[PDB]
RNA sequence: UUGAACAGAGAGCAUUUCCGGCAGCAGAGAUUUCAGCUGU
């Protein structure tokens, strides 16, 4: 049986365990026979991730209390012999044995990545990057592993290049959920504004732009609105022009939807030029989208837009010296809007003045900002 | 007064759900476990008892064999189940030995089809498609080499002029081809023996010894460029291809049939002869045999290595074929069949665990070396019980009553009758020998491993 | 005992747990079931029996074919197991081979002749009610199975007066006369 | 030598590491034919590296069609990049067992280390993967493999007929 | 790797009261060191070992051991082993001999009147009773509980497990003691006749019969070591037997008068055998040592009975009587009864218990487990013996929990491996040996042409005659031994050249005699004679 | 057949190059563990 084997490989540790005066013959006989009945309850039949996890807790357990023990009796911390990396190698098999049989419970894979990223510089980081590859290859499909493979490798690591071919082959695998766009525009986002602030120290102490980011944006658009149209309307092209249109208008909503949120966690990188990386958004949505955005339906859209494009600049404090500055480009804004629009006009004027009036001695010039938004 | 007995618990020896199995605690005294030899023993003799109830070794024969016996087989060394085979007829076929069919047939020569062997041609202004065609050549008596290519499914990469791209020319007959394991070149013994290269449709060059015939030809496996041959003046003569010469020939009582190199050693070869029984020479010392195999009864027509290097598989005139172990020099094991006549051709399959024979009725009988092996993958239980019943066959192997049963076999008739009389016309040489020991003055001992070669050029010292 | 595989029941052959060769195919057993007997020594008894029979028949029958004391000791033993009952048949002395048996000993037992006599309808019903005191040969009450009844004393087998079984075959035809008891 | 595997499905493409390889020679035999019966020994030849599953319906009708018309799709791209080491084009390329001898072509003509096996040994390996299904995969899949086979083949028969609801 | 307990898990081997071949030697190099890591690793699982043995310790000078009472123990143990201490008052038919299977699971009771019952005594579970009228003796299972052997008032019979009758067996003709052999599948009967008789159950073939020729056979026990069985007679002789010679293997002079019981350690080392004469002795198994002589018992020991981890168990009518550590070598361990004054080098009882009414009929432990179950004249009663039970037992030889299925392919893979009748032997590592004979170094044909060579030249060179030796005190010379240990009557060459060479040293003595008195100088070796030499 | 730069794999092999020693100090995550400078 291969109870057998465990059991008697689990012998040498405790052959030293016992040389090393600080665990007796009876409590080693004690912890052998729970570890049999874990060993038992592992490789018999109807086995459990419980009781994969149960064994970790144990020999946590075992190994925390032999750490206090050697502290308490040897007075060192550790006795740079067998046993005191058996036990952790231990854990780290049973984690491998429990996700060899059991692939499919993420908490347990998780569990497995959580103590071999924590047992800190005596594991290795290819070891971690092995269990990244069998993981990452049973589930394609998830995408907070691909998330946590890339935040592994440039949050602690600080490897761009490795970080950039995870994120395109996750996006090669599933290119259908937002999530994984968004997570490598803010990649991308941090990388160049970690090189701009290097930069920055350079010449503090003694080209490459955010068009990686639009151009993984423009194509965040076009495949996104391919696999929504793909997505829905499933089977066939069973449906008159009528479901066809109202399927475009609806992916045309989806995928602005989307942008709206684009825009609305992309302010917040104010470090590179934010004006710049924000306008080329607004140019990107400014264009045709097939199926009229602006001169048909999605007018609220097309208003929405429009609004950004007036306050694009007027995204500032209430020290409003830049209204002071520019508040005429928004009039002017305001007065092309309503030289074609009916009640977007009025919706538009509103919206505007009521904006104004609440992101705007302190008040006499609030009291003249109010009589130029009258 | 404190006091402790037995506490069971009955929760670590009978498990609490149904669905897992129940613990088997161990315990290592002699004094639980009581009869350690007798034991074993009977293990070991039911183990050599199962496997001679177990020895099938027959697997089958492959297609409706030829039409006139086969005399000329090779396997390709890179292919698994891949082998080319010629009859007397001049046919020769491809097979795959998976669905036991041919890929092709081919009239190939007018005479017998007298060598085969199997290339990678190296031609320097084509290149090789070794993914879809496999290359035969072949060598007659009606003074042609030629070289086949066949249409092999073994990979679906593709979507093709199948026979004859070439056909060397000699000016006498052919007696042996092998082709050299790179650079495009092989060798065909005959009237004399000639090098050839697939490119030039004429020999490169002749080596031959003397003015004196060569019927039988292999190159060397690793340390490629050392070929040997044997010659009808029971000769056999290592050549170099480095020197482009050859290097040195003994002459043996009778004619050596075949060679065979050995694959995992490389200076070792085997040669089957006409006195019955093999010859295992060093090339670096050929003044002595490193052993002699000596169970058949009739003339050894084909030998052949194992590609473990372990063992040898040897066939006869008398219609059977003995697989040998290398270190011992006696036959392991006994192949015969009342339909095979008259085994010419032998190989050892590079799985290592099936033996083709060529017989000379027409058929191509594949065997298994192991008869009581089978060939599915087994769980380790089994892997287990099957290694521990060897390791324990082997540690009991020289006990009386194991030994009788795993030394049995079934010989026909006349292989057992010329196996008697050639017992007690031995025994009697050594009683009279004996007697002539006992009285003349300076009998030299031969060696058993000396015994068998008249001389030797390039003299040992 | 647990239907051995091919190769456990090629590779141990003769083992058998129930049926030895020292049981003779369990013929003690076979006849003491047939003719329902309680003790397991009574074939045995009979055995040694069959075997003094036929032990004295093979050393007579070594004796010269004409002398009148093979002759008369072979006629005189074929009328008395005639007589007894076990020979069915006091006419050829290969009967002092063939037919002498712990079965035709047997077949003589009281429950038989019983049964036979179509006095029980079978022959355990015929050992429950000489059990229970039914059954008298002559005068005397016969209380055991075993009571082994020659040819001569087969006529006087009946039942006890006052016997309930006497009285409900009386009743059954209504012949009981209730004078003498039954 | 037949080391990877790929198995097509409704759920989704699987690529299995082929551990032992069975017999060539004896591949005819009765315990050779019949080890792709027993589970017990299957699972000694086979194992699950990678499943990647479908995005939904339509993406499962677009595979079974060029599954179908034996063309390589950019899922089945995707996740044979992912598995198959790079090897050489010109040495020892990988080799992939298939159970498609006109999908072949199109998986050389996208990735030229990967030679391509379909022939008795792949096949068989094929069909014990076919007939052990759901045991194979460990648990990871969403949807029951035969009502995504339902789906899929009704799906995939309307799809070929032109079966219009109006 | 230097583990404390490796002797007990060592392996002798033969010793001949270094080579210069380069591949044997590096094969005997890895045999030994393949040996030193078995050794090793199989003595390293101790630590695996899951229980631990019991006992029973005085912890003051005032607590004796032997004065402990058994419902004293069974309100200091737990709830379980004071069930498994069960008591049947089975009164009306006659002392009950006791039997447990080899596991301990099942129990089988004979009573002499004639009620045998095979029983799940740890359950409530019964699964054969039957009441067989004539006088039963013994009886004991054969692999299982699914058969078992009675010796009834004279025929052995087999049972199944619902206890229909298999087999009457011929032969057996009066058993009183009976006894399975396991591992050989053999039931080994002895009893009235002065026979011994080996019967194999599977094939259904009696093996061996054997005389005695001593008598009827007082007492039989089995050595679990090597299987030979240990019979005691009236002589005061114990005999080993084995299957194969017709004489017994050894024969041993344990007591006076007769020999009322034997009991052999599982480890085949020590052997208590109760005399008649009111002596118990403690025997050495393996060199025929006695180590203990327990003379002047105050009533003579009906029966000894050794426990799995070396108790001894005396029962000498009403009382039993068990001693620790009383099979070891040193005269500290004879068993005594009271310790005069105290002394700690006596053995004195480790639990005695009285059977008040009774007088015990046998005595067998409970396997595995820490009971001593006495049958007696109304019925039986399990004690609780504390130390009295290998607490850790092999689950793959004979497993206490083992299930049906389990019980299917054990007995099918045992009857497999079951070990040949003539494997017996006094040893039991004798059967992988060479014979005693064939000379302990093998022979390479060079010395065998040698020894042809002198087989051809005995003749005038003398090599299978005594050489002549003058001063060998001639009444005892050899070649007269040669001559009056042949018959006085032929007439061969050997011993004609042996009167030769007689007379050759009869003369060389003569003149050696001749010189040393005096009377003759050196050589002067006949002057005439020497030129008459040639002729 | 070799060379070059490039892209890598974790799948091999050395050896004294450092660490698995101690503080002082700031930093990191949820009172435990984690991350670098000046000397023993």
């Amino acid at each position: 049986s291969k109870t057998r084997y465990y059991l008697e490989q689990c012998i040498p540790e405790m052959d030293d365990l016992v040389e090393k005066g600080l665990f007796t013959k009876n409590e080693v006989s004690l912890i052998m026979k729970k570890r049999t009945d874990f060993e038992h309850r592992l490789n018999s039949r109807g086995s459990s991730i419980n009781d994969y996890i149960k064994y970790i807790n144990y020999e946590s357990n075992v190994n925390k209390l032999r750490a206090k023990r050697c502290k308490r009796i040897l007075q060192v911390k550790k006795t740079n012999s067998l046993s005191d990396w058996s036990i952790q190698q231990r854990i780290g098999f049973i984690y491998q044995r429990g996700t060899n049989k059991f692939p499919q419970d993420l908490k347990f894979w998780a569990m497995y990545l959580n103590y071999m990223k924590a047992r800190g510089n005596q594991t290795s980081y290819k070891k971690i990057h092995n269990i990244y590859n069998q993981l990452l290859k049973l589930h394609p499909t998830n995408v907070d592993i691909w998330i946590s493979c890339a935040k592994y490798e440039y949050e602690v690591h600080a490897n761009f290049k490795s970080c950039r071919n995870i994120f395109q082959n996750g996006l090669r695998f599933n290119p259908d959920v937002p999530k994984l766009w968004y997570e490598y525009v803010k990649f991308e986002l941090n990388f160049i504004t970690k090189l701009i602030n290097r930069r920055k120290v350079m010449g503090l102490i003694n080209a490459l732009r955010g068009d990686i980011a639009l151009t993984i944006f423009d194509v965040c658009m076009k495949t996104l609105g391919k696999h929504y149209i793909n997505k829905h309307k499933g089977y066939y092209a069973i449906s008159d022009s009528k479901m066809n249109i109202e399927l475009n208008k609806e992916t045309l909503n989806y995928l602005f939807s989307e942008s709206l949120r684009y825009i609305k966690l992309f302010d917040e990188f104010l470090d590179l030029e934010r004006d710049y990386l924000i306008n080329h958004v607004l140019q990107f949505w400014k264009n045709d989208m097939y199926d009229l955005s602006l001169r048909k339906d999605l007018p609220e859209l097309y208003l929405k837009t429009v609004m950004i494009d007036i306050t694009l600049n007027i995204r500032y404090m209430p020290v409003e010296k830049l209204d002071i500055d520019q508040l005429q480009l928004s009039v002017k804004k305001y007065f092309a809007y309503i030289s074609k629009l009916d009640s977007a006009s009025v919706k538009s004027l509103k919206n505007e003045y009521r904006s104004y009036l609440q992101d705007n001695a302190e008040d006499d010039p609030r009291y003249k900002i109010l009589d130029l938004i009258i | 007064m404190k006091i402790k007995t037995i506490k069971r618990s009955a929760d670590d020896y009978v498990p609490v759900k149904s669905t897992q199995e129940s613990q088997m605690p161990r315990n290592l005294n002699p004094e639980l476990h009581p009869f350690e030899r007798a034991r074993e023993y009977t293990k070991a003799l039911n183990a050599t008892k199962l496997e001679r109830m177990f020895a099938k070794p027959f697997v089958g024969q492959l297609g409706y064999g030829h039409r006139d016996g086969v005399y000329a087989i090779a396997k390709n060394y890179g292919s698994l189940n891949k082998l080319a085979t010629g009859s007397a007829d001049g046919v020769i076929k491809y097979w795959n030995m998976s669905t036991r069919e041919e890929f092709v047939s081919f009239k190939a020569h007018y005479g017998l089809v007298t060598g085969l062997c199997v290339t990678q041609p190296r031609f320097h202004d084509k290149k090789p498609d070794l993914k879809s065609q496999n290359f035969m050549l072949s060598c007659s008596d009606d003074k042609t080499v030629k070289l086949w290519s066949i249409n092999v499914d073994d990979y679906s990469n593709k979507n093709n002029e199948e026979g004859l791209i070439r056909t060397f020319d000699g000016e006498s007959a052919f007696q042996g081809i092998d082709s050299h394991r790179e650079n495009s070149t092989f060798a065909t013994g005959g009237a004399k023996i000639h090098l050839w290269d697939v490119n030039r449709l004429k020999p490169v060059s002749d080596l031959s010894w003397g003015a004196d015939n060569i019927t039988s030809l292999k190159f060397n496996q690793n340390e490629t460029d050392i070929l040997a041959s044997t010659g009808s003046d029971n000769s056999i003569v290592l050549y170099d291809l480095r020197t482009n010469s050859p290097t040195q020939k003994i002459v043996q009582t009778m004619r050596t049939n075949a060679i065979c190199w050995n694959p995992m050693e490389a200076f070792n070869f085997v040669t089957a002869n006409e006195d019955h029984n093999a010859y295992y020479y060093d090339m670096r010392n050929l003044s002595r045999s490193l052993n002699v195999f000596k169970d058949h009864v009739s003339a050894v027509m084909d030998v052949d290595f194992s590609p473990t290097g372990d063992e040898i598989v040897t066939g006869s005139y008398d219609k059977s074929i003995r697989i040998y172990k290398t270190n011992h020099g006696h036959s392991r094991e006994i192949y015969h069949t009342k339909r095979m006549q008259h085994v010419f051709q032998v190989k050892y399959s590079m799985d290592s665990k099936y033996i083709i024979s060529g017989s000379d009725d027409g058929n191509v009988r594949l065997w298994r070396s192991k008869a009581w092996e089978r060939s599915n993958v087994k769980t380790t239980r089994e892997k287990n019980k099957l290694e521990y019943d060897e390791k324990l066959k082997e540690r009991f192997r020289h006990m009386p009553e194991i030994k009788r049963i795993s030394r049995h076999r079934h010989v026909p008739q006349v292989i057992k009758k010329a196996q008697e009389i050639k017992n007690i016309e031995l025994s009697s040489i050594k009683r009279r020998e004996a007697n002539e020991r006992r009285t003349r003055k300076d009998m030299p001992y031969i060696s058993e491993r000396k015994k068998q070669i008249v001389g030797t050029v390039h003299k040992y010292e | 005992v647990r239907k051995l595989k091919h190769h456990e029941q090629k590779l141990l052959k003769k083992v058998d747990f129930l049926e030895w060769k020292q049981d003779q195919g369990h013929r003690d057993t076979q006849v003491m079931r047939t003719y329902h007997i309680q003790n397991r020594e009574d074939y045995h008894k009979y055995n040694r029996i069959c075997g003094d029979i036929r032990r004295l028949a093979n050393k007579l029958s070594l004796l010269p074919p004409t002398d009148p004391f093979r002759r008369k000791h072979e006629q005189l033993l074929l009328d008395k197991l005639y007589a007894m009952g076990v020979l069915t048949t006091k006419s050829k002395i290969s009967d002092l081979e063939n037919k002498v048996t712990v079965s035709a000993i047997c077949r003589r037992r009281l429950p038989v002749i019983m049964h036979r006599l179509k006095m029980a309808e079978t022959i355990q019903d015929a050992v429950k009610f000489i059990e229970q005191g039914h059954v008298r040969v002559g005068p005397n009450l016969i209380n055991d199975p075993a009571y082994l009844v020659t040819r001569n004393m087969e006529d006087y087998v009946t039942w006890v007066d006052n016997s309930k079984i006497k009285k409900t075959l009386l009743r059954y035809r209504n012949q009981i006369d209730d004078f003498d008891f039954s | 030598p037949i080391e990877y595997l790929l198995f097509e499905e409704p759920t989704g493409y699987a690529v299995f590491k082929v551990k032992l390889q069975q017999d060539d020679i004896g591949s005819r035999l009765k315990e050779v034919q019949e080890q792709i019966n027993d589970f017990g020994a299957f699972t000694k030849l086979i194992e699950l590296v990678s499943f990647a599953p479908f995005k939904g319906a339509a993406e499962a009708l677009e595979n079974a069609n060029d599954i179908s018309e034996g063309l390589v799709s950019e899922s089945l791209k995707a996740i044979l990049d992912l598995n198959l080491p790079k090897a050489s084009s010109k040495k020892k390329n990988i080799t992939l067992a298939i159970s498609d001898k006109n999908l072949g072509p199109s998986i050389k003509e996208e990735f030229p280390y990967v030679d391509c096996i379909s022939n008795e040994l792949a096949q068989d390996l094929i069909r014990g993967v076919r007939l052990h299904g759901e045991k194979l995969f460990k648990g990871l899949q969403s949807g029951d493999l035969e009502r995504a086979q339902l789906g899929l083949g009704h799906a995939y028969s309307r799809a070929k007929v032109k079966f219009s609801v109006q | 790797k230097e583990r404390e307990n490796q002797n007990k898990f060592e392996r002798s081997t033969y010793t001949n009261n270094q080579t210069k071949d380069k591949k044997l030697r590096a094969g005997l190099k890895k045999i030994d060191e393949q040996y030193k890591k078995a050794v090793s690793s199989a003595a390293a699982t101790d630590y695996l070992l899951p229980e631990s043995n019991g006992y029973l310790e005085p912890e003051n000078e005032l607590e004796k051991t032997f004065k402990v009472q058994q419902s004293e123990i069974k309100s200091s143990v737990d709830v379980s082993t004071a069930n498994k201490a069960l008591d049947l008052s089975l009164k009306e038919f006659g002392p009950y001999h006791i039997k447990y299977a080899k596991n301990g699971t099942h129990l089988l009771i004979t009573g002499r009147k004639g009620h045998v019952a095979s029983m799940d005594w740890r359950k409530g579970q019964l699964r054969a009773e039957l009441f067989l009228n004539e006088t039963c003796h013994s009886a004991t299972y054969l692999q299982n509980e699914q058969y078992f052997a009675v010796a009834q008032k004279k025929y052995t019979f087999i049972y199944d497990h619902e206890g229909t009758e298999l087999h009457r067996l011929k032969q057996h003709i009066e058993a009183r003691h009976l006894d399975f052999l396991p591992y050989h599948y053999l039931l080994v009967t002895a009893g009235e006749t002065g026979w011994l008789k080996y019967h194999d159950v599977s094939t259904g073939q009696l093996v061996s019969e054997l005389r005695t020729k001593a008598g009827p056979t007082m007492a039989m026990a089995q050595n679990p070591w090597n299987a030979v069985m240990h019979l005691g007679h009236s002589n005061g002789t114990v005999s080993l037997w084995s299957p194969s010679m017709p004489e017994p293997l050894v024969k041993l002079l344990s007591a006076r008068g007769p020999v009322n019981s034997i009991a052999i350690d599982r480890s085949g080392y020590y052997m208590a055998t109760t005399g008649a004469d009111r002596s118990m002795k403690i025997w050495d198994i393996r060199n025929f040592k006695q180590l203990h002589s327990v003379e002047s018992l105050p009533t003579p020991g009906t029966n000894v009975s050794i426990s799995d981890t070396g108790l001894l168990a005396l029962s000498r009518g009403p009382h039993v009587t068990l001693w620790k550590d009383a099979l070891k070598l040193s005269g500290d361990s004879k068993p005594c009864f009271g310790s005069m004054g105290g002394n700690p080098h006596r053995n004195t009882p480790y639990m005695s218990h009285l059977f008040a009414g009774n007088k015990v009929e046998n005595l067998g432990f409970v396997p595995f487990e820490d009971l001593l179950g006495v049958g007696h004249q109304t019925g039986i009663t399990n004690l609780i013996v504390p130390g009295a039970g290998e607490a850790n037992y092999d689950a793959l030889e004979l497993n206490p929990f083992e299930t049906k299925k389990q019980r299917q392919e054990q007995e099918v893979r045992t009857l497999l491996n079951k070990l040949p009748a003539d494997t017996i032997t006094l040893d039991p590592n004798s059967i992988g040996s060479v014979d005693k004979r064939s000379s302990t170094i093998r022979l390479n044909a060079k010395d065998l042409a040698q020894t042809t060579m002198d087989a051809n030249n005995k003749a005038k060179t003398n090599s299978d005659i005594p050489d002549v030796k003058p001063d060998v005190k001639g009444k005892n010379s050899g070649l007269r031994s040669f001559l009056r240990k042949k018959t006085q009557n032929v007439i061969d060459e050997r011993k004609l050249r042996v009167q030769k060479q007689l007379d050759k040293e009869k003369n060389i003595r003569k003149r050696n005699h001749q010189i040393k008195q005096g009377l003759i100088s050196e050589d002067h070796k006949d002057v005439i004679e020497e030129a008459l030499s040639r002729f």
